[PDB]
């Protein structure tokens, strides 16, 4: 998921 | 974790009923007394995933390992500037109905989530839960309707107690991760 | 702000300072009244890594680091979790005034391995309350025995003053930047 | 952090 403050790795993201 | 590893959290001023929420879901058992959340915890749930077209077409059921998260209220905003905090894909907003100043503070809630969440515009599902207690309902319908609108967030009136419209709710929040994130 | 965000747990008994350890780690403070954690908690602090130079070469690196802390009486129940496979490394302590729970570490090790995303993840043993001299019945060779047949490091620490803490803590994020791929 | 059972994202691995 892509964020403007941080991606979160999904176990994509 | 078997096709996708899903972390919720779920906020709200503490006696709203996050904790009884997140128990009614995983386990659909309910208690009556009041014991407050110190720190955080988090239960765990496989359930089935089926996508909707905007025609209403299902596909096929992919199998969600599902991490919801539990917070202190009474902490209220302490450390919303963690990498935790950070790392929530989205996040089950709650108030209870019983309880008009939960729900007046529901838009400061939404204004420390965009201003702290890995994004500027997370994932929102707004909860008015205790539905069940209608005699000592306070929150007016309408209102709550008027102000998830206005942000553009599903809103669904719950009941940890009997169970109603929480996996609905639950389920939406997945709908819109599920949507949103990105695949090999 | 930072370069790795690593992720680590605080495993063991019940009392044997688990909650102290972390705590004095990230604020240097210390309480004596015991309070039993529920659920799981965590902590997170803001560390510079510089590495183990060959030869004697520096390349430090910001590391976000984020500490869990575990209910000793809950005992082996979370580890069946997505969350548990999530850890990154383990700190193992056992009370250097508790015999009982030094004679724990066996299985505590073993249920680590059976569990963890690897079957040899890193970790580094404590034996904390080192301050409470007085009080102490574990005898150091027999410690250091047990470390040396798993192959982990070994350190004494007290949270209440702070002694071999941040070492400890260090030791294990040296193994996870030198185990991890693409640093 | 690559493992037998799993891989830990590390936001490497
Ligand atoms: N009738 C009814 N009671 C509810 C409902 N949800 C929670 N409660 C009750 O309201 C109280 C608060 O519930 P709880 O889940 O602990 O709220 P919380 O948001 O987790 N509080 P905290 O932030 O302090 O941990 C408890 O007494 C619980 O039984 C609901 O839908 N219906
Ligand atoms: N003197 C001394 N006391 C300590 C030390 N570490 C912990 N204690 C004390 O021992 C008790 C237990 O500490 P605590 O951190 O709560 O243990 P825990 O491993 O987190 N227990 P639990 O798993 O139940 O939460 C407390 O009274 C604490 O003050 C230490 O290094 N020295
Ligand atoms: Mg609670
Ligand atoms: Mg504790």
């Amino acid at each position: 998921l892509v964020g403007s403050r941080h991606t979160i790795a999904i176990n994509x993201r | 974790d078997y096709d996708y590893l899903i972390k919720f959290l779920a906020l709200g001023d503490s006696g709203v009923g996050k904790t009884s929420v997140l128990y009614q879901y995983t386990d659909g058992k309910f208690n009556s007394k009041f014991i407050t959340t110190v720190g955080i915890d988090f239960r765990e749930k496989r359930v089935v995933y089926r996508a909707s077209g905007p025609d209403g077409a299902t596909g096929r059921g992919q199998r969600i390992h599902l991490q919801l998260w539990d917070t202190a209220g009474l902490e209220r905003f302490r450390s919303l500037t963690t990498a935790f905090f950070r790392d929530a894909m989205g996040f089950l907003l709650l108030f209870d109905l019983t309880n008009e100043q939960s729900f007046l503070n529901v838009r400061n809630w939404i204004s420390q989530l965009q201003m702290h969440a890995y994004s500027e515009n997370p994932d929102i599902v707004l909860c008015g839960n205790k539905s069940d207690l209608e005699d000592q309902r306070v929150v007016k319908e309408e209102e709550a309707i008027a102000l998830a609108e206005k942000y553009g967030i599903p809103y669904f009136e719950t009941s940890a107690a009997n169970g109603t419209n929480i996996s609905q709710a639950i389920e939406m929040l997945l709908d819109l991760i599920m949507k949103r994130m990105e695949r090999s």
